[PDB]
């Protein structure tokens, strides 16, 4: 003839979170930047032998 | 003299790469637990300290 309870009384968990981060960053871009491909020498000829 | 006549193209590389794991049977006591904590109580201070 025993009835149960509506329900079961539950532990209770509390819950701690923690993140941490940290980014570093460096960018350095120095000196004298020259060409690196320049026209070369040229020669021709021509001529009518009639 | 034959640079003078000639064009060359030349091209060399390398790459090293390594892959390496490590597991531990551990609890929260644990050296390589108590060193992540500390590095975060250390992250924590650096911030504060700026």
């Amino acid at each position: 003839l025993a009835t149960p309870s509506p329900f079961d009384m539950e532990k209770m968990v509390w819950l701690d979170v923690n993140i941490l981060e940290i980014r570093k960053s460096v960018l350095e871009n120095f000196g004298v930047d020259w060409s690196k491909q320049i026209p070369g020498p040229f020669a021709a000829f021509g001529k009518d032998f009639v | 003299l034959g640079n003078l006549f000639k064009s060359t193209n030349f091209q060399s590389g390398n790459t090293d790469l390594v892959i390496l794991v490590t597991p531990r049977v551990v609890s929260a006591a644990s050296l390589e637990n108590i060193r992540q904590v500390s590095q975060a109580v250390e992250m924590k201070d650096e911030y504060r300290n700026t």
